[PDB]
């Protein structure tokens, strides 16, 4: 019965106006049609035959086949009156199916983003749709919650205006498993605030034009392809926007984690290094190009695969992009030039190998041609750094032991020299950037995603640590924090066990003092001279031996590795050379030849350098005593969650893996999730505050004198009849049911529309007589 | 309407016009109305007019002559709005009775209900009466609107 919608807005909201069909609605004799298993559907629907008891015959109503089942196999289906809702907290009958199907339509449909109690699921489209734009940016500012359709831009206000509202600093976290969406939903967001808050083309602020240049550079080089992810969020990021007193955008930080620089020595099988990389070596001119030493792409061993094309991508023009970027912010012609240089000259470090002399067993530098051509880009001296690369005129301290490595060891220096050199630049990008995009802060967290290879090195341990760290965050104020609130003030309530907490899987890899965890153990176990990564996977053993989410390692092929029982799943990692970076070991030789190299650039790079490894802090720690900063101010904001959900491993749109994205549910606690939404009061209210506002809709209830909040808050309550069930009363607040309060809000504000629109009509003829009188005196000047 | 006010009536009318046919645009109507010290709703105006349509809101013409008739008309009513209840409705949303709201809960509201004015509007209206925290008196800014 309403409006008509173009083949666009057929994305954004659903087709309802439909006939009456009297067809899906006659059926509805047929109750008996449930839900049941599926090997490639998962669900299905299926009508009882026969109930013989704990067992029910019944036939599937798609191959007329009869499949009969337990009394507990099937599953109630919901009315055809719900068929792909908006919010799936109004679902009548909650199923792990039910909501299976919900998503299956929507995304189907077009549309993704759906509601699903107090956060929203969004699985990935991996399509491009007509969905986000300087228009939808409008059609959703000011608009309520259902006041419009589920959309990211959606989130955004909420988040912005509920921050504006009850002055409460908030937080916006996708989750998800890497590739799900997670970062698209971040610029989504930022896209909208930048605009929505300002003071497809537009003219924005000035800080919002840069604002807008601030990741498409942390992904130049930080970002790069994955067997997962084109274009694969290679490090946590966590973007601060800073608002006034009027909600307007003033300033904006990111603190970045996990720069997994440990692929730009080698990348794995069919993947890349740091695209920025590529970039360069493909968006350098002849003359820049001959201007910091850049050769091929086949002939750097820093690039395995050799070279790996990226689909609807040309690093061509994704080069001059990415340099436009930088102009954008503050990156002077030469500042952006100095940083290439370093690029090409640690590709070039690559090409350093040595001769393992069979004589002395030291290295040999036979042809120098290639760390020439590398010193030239440092701006230190080529024999000195060849010495001290070569032969490490050490600093015991307690004497000045001269020695000299193999070709090996004189390798493995020079890796952890370039490979170090370049997240030495990584954070420096960062705080220059982060220097021009900078009472309110709304956060964006675009962590990292739960990834499960082959080979589960190190860093993807504390990858999916973060992941497991932000799930228990979720269950924790979801269900387990609320339910306290509850407890607290009062009301009737009573606790439920949601059967989610993942402490323990953190613990094993967390906790230092009692049990030691994974990590705890690897720490001081590395600083010991007849350790190994080996010996260490023995320790963990020697304690942990005896922890459910621990398992002992199913194949010892030839080395040593184990697995876990994250939330995620398991993963079995290999512990080789974990202690071996876990100490970031390096030729600090070269390292203070290189604090006074003639390059500022790099000797600004690398200027405080009273840190270095020449025989702290353990990267473990360093980073979980960073990681805790997170969780510690997360805590203090007001969580929103956006539940990205993966579709397929196909990396093909249009499809939709049933399981895998039931499952990605599951661990995910949504189901759960919209259990405290609709069983609980997921609404609270002091008093005070409640009455001060919903009064005008109840005039006639509280006497003239000033009394207790609570019962001057119960009269008013008891005279719009309000039904004892959607609220419960506590000490001092109130807990609403859900919409129980949009009504009393939406009551309220159409018993003063009039006057608004009586005042409004006064205020433009106070604006209309002002303009007029000062255009006026311009002509008469 | 007197005949010493109607003449300077013209005048106010005739300088809301670019060029010189005389002519007062559909849309430029309401501003040339008020001007004229007159607060019609953003609905009057219309109903007087046909209630055109912005295509040709932006193409029509009204000579100062045409105009005379629906200013009087307009001019004469029979409610308007005034603190008593104009501010009743702005005290609603005082945080917590803070005899003061924000910037950003009038700015809202003033385009988010009934006959919403546009960004500007909002900002430029009150730009000034939100002090460091931000707050911005009604039971003072109705007043500087009202009997200003
Ligand atoms: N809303 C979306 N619209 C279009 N493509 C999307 C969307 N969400 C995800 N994708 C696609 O899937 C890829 C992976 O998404 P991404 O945001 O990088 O995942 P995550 O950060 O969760 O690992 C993207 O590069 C893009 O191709
Ligand atoms: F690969 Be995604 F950024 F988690
Ligand atoms: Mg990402």
């Amino acid at each position: 019965a309403q409006k008509p919608l173009s083949d666009d807005e057929k994305f954004l909201f659903v087709d309802k106006n439909f006939v009456n069909n009297p067809l899906a609605q006659a059926d509805w004799s047929a109750k008996k049609l449930v839900w049941v298993p599926s090997e490639k559907h998962g669900f299905e629907a299926a009508s009882i035959k026969e109930e013989k008891g704990d067992e029910v015959t019944v036939e599937l109503q798609e191959n007329g086949k009869k499949v009969t089942l337990s009394k507990d196999d099937i599953q109630k289906m919901n009315p055809p009156k719900f068929s792909k809702v908006e919010d799936m907290a109004e679902l009548t009958c909650l199923n792990e199916a039910s909501v299976l199907h919900n998503l299956r339509e929507r995304y189907f449909s077009g549309l993704i983003y759906t509601y699903s109690g107090l956060f929203c699921v969004v699985i990935n489209p991996y399509k491009q749709l007509p969905i986000y734009s300087e228009k939808i940016i409008d059609m959703y500012k000011g608009k309520k919650r259902h006041e419009m359709p589920p959309h990211i831009y959606a989130i955004a206000d909420t988040a912005y205006r509920s921050m504006l509202q009850d002055r409460e600093d908030q937080s916006i976290l996708c989750t998800g498993e890497s590739g799900a969406g997670k970062t698209e939903n971040t610029k989504k967001v930022i896209q909208y605030l930048a605009v929505v808050a300002s003071s497809p083309s537009f003219s924005y602020g000035e800080l919002e034009k840069q604002l807008l240049q601030a990741n498409p550079i942390l992904e130049a080089f930080g970002n790069a392809k994955t067997v997962k992810n084109d274009n694969s969020s290679r490090f946590g990021k966590f973007i601060r926007i800073n608002f006034d007193v009027t909600g307007y955008i003033v300033g904006a930080n990111i603190e970045t984690y996990l720069l997994e620089k440990s692929r730009a020595i080698r990348q794995a099988k069919d993947e890349r290094t740091f695209h920025i990389f590529y970039y360069l070596i493909a968006g350098a001119s002849e003359q820049m190009r001959n201007d910091l030493l850049l050769e091929g792409f086949n002939n750097y061993t820093f690039l395995s695969n050799g070279h790996v094309p990226i689909p609807a991508q040309q690093d061509d023009e994704m080069f001059q992009e990415t340099l436009e970027a930088m102009t954008i912010m503050g990156f002077t012609e030469e500042e952006q030039t100095s940083i290439l240089r370093v690029v090409s000259s640690v590709l070039q470090l690559g090409n350093i190998v040595f001769k393992k002399e069979r004589n002395t067993d030291q290295a040999s530098m036979p042809d120098n041609t290639a760390a020439q051509k590398v010193c030239h880009l440092m701006g230190i001296n080529v024999t000195d750094f060849t010495r001290s690369i070569l032969t490490p005129r050490i600093k015991v301290g307690r004497d000045v032991v001269q020695k000299a490595q193999t070709k090996e060891q004189a390798d493995f220096a020079i890796e952890a020299l370039a490979k170090a050199k370049f997240e030495r630049l990584f954070r420096w990008i960062l705080t220059r950037v982060n220097k021009a995009l900078d009472a309110s802060f709304l956060g964006i967290l675009d962590i990292a995603g739960f990834e499960i290879f082959e080979i589960n090195s190190f860093e993807q341990l504390c990858i999916n640590y973060t992941n497991e760290k932000l799930q228990q965050l979720f269950n924790h104020t979801m269900f387990i924090l609320e339910q306290e609130e509850y407890q607290r003030e009062g009301i009737e309530w009573n606790f439920i066990d949601f059967g989610l907490d993942l402490q323990p899987c953190i613990e094993l890899i967390e906790r230092p003092t009692n049990p030691p965890g994974v990590l705890a153990l690897l720490d001081e176990e590395c600083w010991f001279p007849k350790a190994t990564d080996t010996s260490f996977v023995e320790k963990l053993i020697q304690e942990q031996g005896n922890h459910a989410k621990f398992q002992k390692s199913k194949q010892l092929k030839d080395k040593t590795e184990f697995c876990i029982l994250h939330y995620a799943g398991k993963v079995t990692y290999n512990a080789s050379a974990w202690l071996t970076k876990n100490m970031d070991p390096l030729n600090d030789n070269v390292t203070s030849l290189l604090n006074q190299s003639s390059d500022k650039f790099v000797a600004d790079l690398w200027k405080d350098v009273d840190r270095i490894v020449g025989l702290f802090r353990t990267v473990g720690q360093l980073y979980k005593e960073q990681l805790t900063k997170l969780m510690t101010t997360l805590r203090n904001t007001n969580p929103n969650f956006v539940r990205c959900i993966i579709p397929n491993h196909e990396k093909r749109a249009g499809k939709l893996d049933a399981h895998l994205v039931l499952e990605q549910l599951r661990c995910n606690g949504v189901l759960e999730g919209i259990r405290i939404c609709r069983q609980g009061f997921p609404n609270r209210i002091v008093f005070q505050e409640f009455r001060q506002r919903y009064e005008i809709l109840a005039a006639n209830a509280i006497p003239k004198g000033f009394m207790d909040g609570k019962q001057a808050c119960i009269l008013m309550i008891k005279a719009l009849e309000l039904d004892p069930n959607l609220y419960r009363i506590g000490q001092s607040k109130i807990f609403f049911r859900t919409g129980v309060l949009a009504h009393l809000e939406e009551e309220r504000d159409l018993k003063i529309t009039d006057v608004i629109i009586a005042f409004q009509a006064q205020c433009r003829g106070y604006l209309a007589r002002k303009a007029f009188a000062k255009r006026q005196q311009q002509l008469g000047s | 309407f007197s005949e010493e006010q109607t003449a300077e009536f013209k005048e106010a009318f005739q300088l809301f016009d670019r060029t010189g046919d005389g002519k007062i645009l559909y849309s430029q109507c309401g501003d040339v109305m008020r001007a004229l010290g007159q607060n019609p709703t953003n609905a009057e105006v219309m109903k007087v007019l046909g209630n055109p349509k912005s295509d040709e809101m932006n193409l029509k013409t009204l000579k100062f002559e045409q105009f005379l008739p629906m200013m009087q008309t307009i001019a004469k009513n029979k409610d308007q709005g005034c603190f008593e209840d104009y501010v009743e409705g702005l005290r609603v949303f005082d945080k917590e009775g803070n005899g003061t709201v924000m910037g950003a809960e009038i700015r809202h509201v003033l385009v988010t209900l009934g006959e919403k004015m546009t960004e500007e509007e909002v900002e430029q209206l009150v730009a000034g009466h939100e002090d460091s925290n931000g707050c911005i008196n009604y039971e003072e800014l109705v007043r500087m609107v009202l009997s200003g």
